[PDB]
């Protein structure tokens, strides 16, 4: 029945987002609930935020 | 109201990425609030340029190889988000960069536009193998602000779709770490008097001065809204 076939592969860049599933080595699940700007995270004595 | 002003008094410039800035003298508690308004928009609001579009001759899409070069481009374009670069006047610059042969292609063999300054000439960008092995591409320097994925510009214009062009993250945002310390300025009658430091680390472009100044005045801008109407 089938005379030709035409497999065409997409690529695709997927961001990280809330919804996506995150864990640990330890068993410690979570989904992501907000990505804050760098501004509101905490941050150390020095300055680096977490 | 006995109004108590600051004013900018040293600038420890440690590097031309690293700036300490002491600031005094600041009455009891405008240490924080001068300190945490400027660090916001220190990291989310500032202004700077960075690569926008690549266009390798050679190239249709990112995922390629190119014979002769060890980095897939993916790793030449990630490579290109850390070049630092200054525009002058215009807004958007188009650098060309043709290089050739065994060796690190660096920043500098971009074609040095007159009012374009690259700040670090030995960036590294692709390391190439094979001498007969020539690389050519059209690097795109745009000014705005902030953080600008490449995934948040597919999704706004895109009026025309030239199959060749290469979409990469660019952060404007000049500032990589900004964090401010309270100290105590013992000043002549007041201990609750403080001053400022601000640790600002940066990347090439703007100047710590510079970027603290447009910080403020952004600030500033912002406030003539509420001191006017009402």
């Amino acid at each position: 029945g089938v005379l030709k076939i035409v497999k065409v592969y997409l690529a695709v860049k997927r961001r990280i987002q809330p919804g996506d599933k995150m864990a640990g080595r330890h068993g410690n699940k979570g989904v992501i609930s907000k990505i804050n700007p760098i501004e509101d995270m905490p941050y150390d004595e020095n300055g680096t935020p977490v | 109201t006995e109004f108590l002003k600051p004013r900018l008094v040293d600038i420890e410039q440690v590097s031309s990425t690293h700036a300490k800035v002491t600031l005094e003298p600041l009455e009891r508690g405008f240490g924080h609030t001068l300190g945490n308004a400027l660090r916001r928009i220190l990291l989310s609001s500032m202004p700077g340029c960075a690569v926008t579009e690549v266009e390798i001759d050679g190239v249709l899409h990112e995922y390629s190889t190119k014979e002769g070069v060890q980095e897939d481009i993916l790793e030449i374009l990630l490579n290109l988000k850390g070049l630092a670069v200054r525009v002058q006047g215009k807004d958007e610059v188009i650098l060309t960069l043709n290089k050739s042969g065994i060796g690190p292609v660096t920043a500098a063999d971009i074609t040095h536009d007159g009012d374009v300054e690259i700040v670090k000439p030995q960036h590294v960008i692709c390391h190439l193998t094979d001498e007969n092995a020539s690389i050519s591409m059209r690097i795109k320097v745009q000014r705005g602000r902030g953080y600008v994925p490449a995934s948040t510009r597919i999704h706004s214009e895109e009026d025309e779709r030239p199959i060749g062009r290469l979409l990469v993250d660019a952060c404007y945002s000049p500032v990589e770490r900004i964090a401010y310390n309270v100290e105590a300025a013992r000043v002549e009658q007041r201990t609750d008097l403080d001053k400022l430091v601000i640790e600002m680390e940066t990347n090439g472009t703007i100047d710590p001065e510079e970027a603290i100044r447009r910080a403020a005045t952004i600030l500033a801008e912002q406030l003539e809204a509420f001191v006017d109407l009402r």
